[PDB]
RNA sequence: GGCGCCCAAAAUGAUCGGGACUCAAAUCCACCACCGAGACCUGUCCGUACCACUCAUACUGGUAAUCGAGUAGAUUGGCGCUCUAAUUGGAUGGAAGUAGGGGUGAAAACUCCUAUGGACCGAUUAGUGACGAAAAUCCUGGCCAUAGUAGCAGCGAUAGU
RNA sequence: GAAGGGAGGCGAAAUAGAGCAUGAAAUCAGUUGGCGAUCGAGCGACAGGGCAUACAAGGUCCCUCGACGAAUGACCGACGCGCGAGCGUCCAGUAAGACUCACGGGAAGCCGAUGUUCUGUCGUACGUUUUGAAAAACGAGCCAGGGAGUGUGUCUGCAUG
RNA sequence: UAUGCCAGCUGGUGGAUUGCUCGGCUCAGGCGCUGAUGAAGGACGUGCCAAGCUGCGAUAAGCCAUGGGGAGCCGCACGGA
């Protein structure tokens, strides 16, 4: 699995992580670059927005054959992934929470660092005809997160 | 407060006008990269050279913008060839009996990477002494 | 490329006599021992009484075997002598060796090369 | 006799490379000055061959206008890898390996610095070889683009709310 | 939530926490440097600019002037020719002339070097097949590792002993 | 400045590399038959908990004797009882 990439002062940073998520590494990808930055209070309002609907999200590098989308701003192609923004909920859920136990502001804190890491595939097969079967995976998705004081 | 490395790390090296002339030359001169052909093209083609054999190859007949070949016509004077760019003479050294019948007005010494700490501090004091240099000299805190 | 050092001496011996003394017999016969071990000299007793004169050292760039008859009181200088040549000579003159000719004689003088 | 004109029709967009040029930037007859190679001349260095000295193929000095391109092939010197021996060294005051960086060598390659690593590692000489890869629709393993794409509809059993 | 995460505890080390010594490349995420939405394709070599650079292992580099100064080699001026473009003689083998050095002044991202990019010159891979390969002839997606003159007997040379 | 190119940095993926060897490969010496007194092989059992291996055979990871050995033990296999 994954470490944290960046150095986090202990006693002006919360950290949290997630490990082995099975879900769609690109769109992981894609949440994390959008968020990147926002509080985490405005983060979590951000993807209850994409999950219900309201709020896509950008999809700059994994956009083949996507459509657009009128509300993405200075670019086209956009989604709302729910799954992926499910488990960035929870990776927040966790952020937040290990922040305030510290005695600092959860919600008010500010993105510092959000990357999501491939750690692997989960093998999987499907039979097709003529006799062959090929291959059916999962991704396998570690994504690092570190609040930073404002 | 400050790092200082130990011994003559200024000490120049006393050429003969030809020496220090032809020690000029290889300095201005120097020479093409000499890479493979082609090793920028293919990561698993590294840079080491190996003459081009290709019955077609465009650097093997000497296209002009393929890269010079190895030829003896490059080898760099032989008055100079091999030395430090500061024009000494090095001589590789694993322990202090390997300073004896140094020269340290021609010769400077490099102690082998693997001697540790401790004999390296016995070496540099003892070559210090010598009127030698240590290229490869430890930097203190004084 | 010689592999023994005593040839390989002996050559460095026949040198430097042939060029500081009036030598050259010396340095043509360290030329012919320069040259591959086939090519060296390989001459029985008959050969050296058929060819050789009192009071004049005859010189084999090579080794000197026993077959045949000497008769002839004539020193022969050699690389080497197998055990019955040395013998068969020392009855009637004297076997030396190069390292001894060039001792007494760095000038190369009176001598007969035979091959 | 010189130049030209007629003779003179082809398929995606015409052409002297193009622009364009008419006492020419055309053609012909003379001439003047320039640009332009690795050729030729010149300085230094390298290799090779030969000479002098020499044990030397080590130095040093000398000669080359009459040496310096090369596929197949012949010949010769050298780099690197494994393990053995002899001689001799390094390492927990940090070995090997790896990453980034400095120095040398025409080059094969050699070497140092910093980080990592945490226990082994060399050099010289003589040997030993299951000794060097960019290629064989070469082998095995791993990995990317393909792509968040195709499929998850089609069958007389449309199934759900 | 017997998950995972945060904090904490052990230990020299958890970047030793379970296919748990080391941890290369392909390659992925984030990020730094350079380039970047008017522009052209064997991806470079050589030369020269921009921007970038902790130390260490490299320490040089720029400008006046001066010395040395190979091949080559003048302007101007004077005289004399040509219809003319221009040439000849003298000045003069002079001034100039690459490199190198000395004096004085200067640079510390400063010089080398490394990364990237721009400019100039040359440039349609590599290996193979072939008279002829960028080839609309053949081979490979990428990387690491694996991957081809070996033994016995006999013969015939050769070098060494 | 988006999409992006080249190189590096931090972290992954991957398992090359270096180091290590409980396994191999080869050579040498010794020794050499078993079975109707039912062998070799196989099946199925057998443990407190027991799937694999090993052992064993309804006396079933064993029972007896002699000698050795020795404060420990209950196989591989570091658990609990
Ligand atoms: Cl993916
Ligand atoms: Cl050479
Ligand atoms: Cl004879
Ligand atoms: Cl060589
Ligand atoms: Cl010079
Ligand atoms: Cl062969
Ligand atoms: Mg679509
Ligand atoms: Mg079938
Ligand atoms: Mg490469
Ligand atoms: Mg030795
Ligand atoms: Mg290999
Ligand atoms: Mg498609
Ligand atoms: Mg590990
Ligand atoms: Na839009
Ligand atoms: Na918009
Ligand atoms: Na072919
Ligand atoms: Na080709
Ligand atoms: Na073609
Ligand atoms: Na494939
Ligand atoms: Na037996
Ligand atoms: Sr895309
Ligand atoms: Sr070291
Ligand atoms: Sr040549
Ligand atoms: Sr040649
Ligand atoms: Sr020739
Ligand atoms: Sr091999
Ligand atoms: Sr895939
Ligand atoms: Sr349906
Ligand atoms: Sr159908
Ligand atoms: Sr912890
Ligand atoms: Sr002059």
């Amino acid at each position: 699995g994954i470490s944290y990439s960046v150095e986090a002062d202990p006693d002006t940073t919360a950290k949290a992580m997630l490990r082995e998520r099975q879900m769609s590494f690109k769109h992981s990808k894609a949440i994390a670059r959008e968020i990147k930055g926002k509080t985490a209070g405005e983060a979590v309002d951000y993807l209850e927005a994409v999950i219900e609907g309201d709020q896509p999200v950008p999809f700059k590098q994994h956009n083949s054959g996507v459509g657009h989308k009128s509300k993405v701003d200075g670019w086209d192609a956009g989604r709302y992934p729910e799954k992926a923004s499910k488990a960035f909920l929870d990776l927040l859920e966790n952020a937040v929470g290990n922040a305030d136990h510290q005695g600092f502001d959860g919600e008010a804190m500010t993105i510092k660092h959000v990357a999501a890491h491939k750690v692997g595939e989960q093998q999987g097969r499907k039979p097709r005809a003529m006799g062959r079967a090929s291959a059916w995976n999962s991704p396998q998705v570690d994504v690092e997160l570190i609040l930073e004081e404002p | 407060t400050e790092l200082q490395a130990r011994g003559l790390t200024e000490k120049t090296p006393d050429l003969s006008d030809e020496d220090a002339r032809l020690l000029t030359q290889r300095h201005r001169v120097g020479k093409p990269q000499f890479n493979r052909q082609d090793h920028h093209k293919k990561k698993r083609v590294s840079t080491s050279w190996r003459k081009p054999r290709g019955q077609l190859s465009k650097q093997r007949r000497g296209i002009k913008g393929k890269g010079d070949t190895v030829e003896a016509g490059f080898r760099s004077p032989t008055a100079v060839r091999g030395k430090h760019p500061s024009g000494f003479e090095e001589v590789r050294v694993h322990n202090v009996d390997d300073l004896e019948g140094v020269d340290g007005d021609t010769e400077a010494v490099r102690i082998a990477s693997k001697v540790g700490a401790r004999k390296r501090e016995r070496i540099e004091e003892e070559a210090e002494d010598a009127g030698i240099r240590v290229l490869n000299p430890t930097y203190v805190e004084v | 490329s010689k592999t023994n050092p005593r040839l390989s001496s002996l050559i460095a011996d026949l040198k430097s006599a042939a060029r500081s003394s009036g030598g050259a017999v010396w340095g043509d016969v360290a030329e012919r021992l320069e040259k591959p071990r086939r090519t060296h000299a390989e001459v029985n007793l008959g050969r050296i009484e058929r060819y050789a004169q009192e009071d004049e050292t005859v010189v084999v760039p090579g080794k000197v075997l026993g077959s045949g008859v000497l008769q002839k009181d004539v020193t022969v200088a050699a690389v080497d002598f197998s055990g019955t040549a040395e013998t068969k000579i020392d009855q009637v003159g004297e076997a030396v060796s190069l390292e001894q000719a060039i001792e007494n004689n760095p000038e190369g003088s009176h001598v007969r090369v035979i091959r």
